[PDB]
């Protein structure tokens, strides 16, 4: 069972993590049923 | 979820992933109606010593 908990927070700090409290609400409970041991996030390029 | 209690209109605001609410004894004291999404307190029926 793949659980997604999410929270969006308006911040204005430049570099590091803000210091504060914000509880993450569950967003999507996802029925995959597969083995996961390694992950990788996706970025986007800018071309000019 | 079966039970017996007085149903009253509730001021609690459930998050959309929440269906019911539990008290100290883990009995459902607040519930969301599954047809019209509104919250109801469930106060128990009166108990007395005769
Ligand atoms: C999940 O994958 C890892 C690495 O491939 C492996 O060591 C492990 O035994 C796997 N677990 C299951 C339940 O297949
Ligand atoms: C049926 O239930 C949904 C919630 O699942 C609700 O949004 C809708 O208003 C209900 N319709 C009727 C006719 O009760």
């Amino acid at each position: 069972y793949f659980k997604i908990y999410s929270k969006h927070t308006p911040i204005n700090l430049v570099r590091d993590l803000p210091q504060g409290f914000s509880a993450l609400e569950p967003l999507v409970d996802l029925p995959i049923g597969i083995n996961i041991t390694r992950f990788q996030t996706l970025l986007a390029l800018h071309r000019s | 979820l079966t039970g017996t209690g007085v149903l009253t209109e509730s001021n609690k605001k459930f998050l959309p992933f929440q269906q019911f609410g539990r008290d100290i004894a883990d009995t459902t004291d607040a519930v969301r109606d599954p047809q019209t999404l509104e919250i109801l307190d469930i106060t128990p029926c009166s108990f007395g010593g005769v």
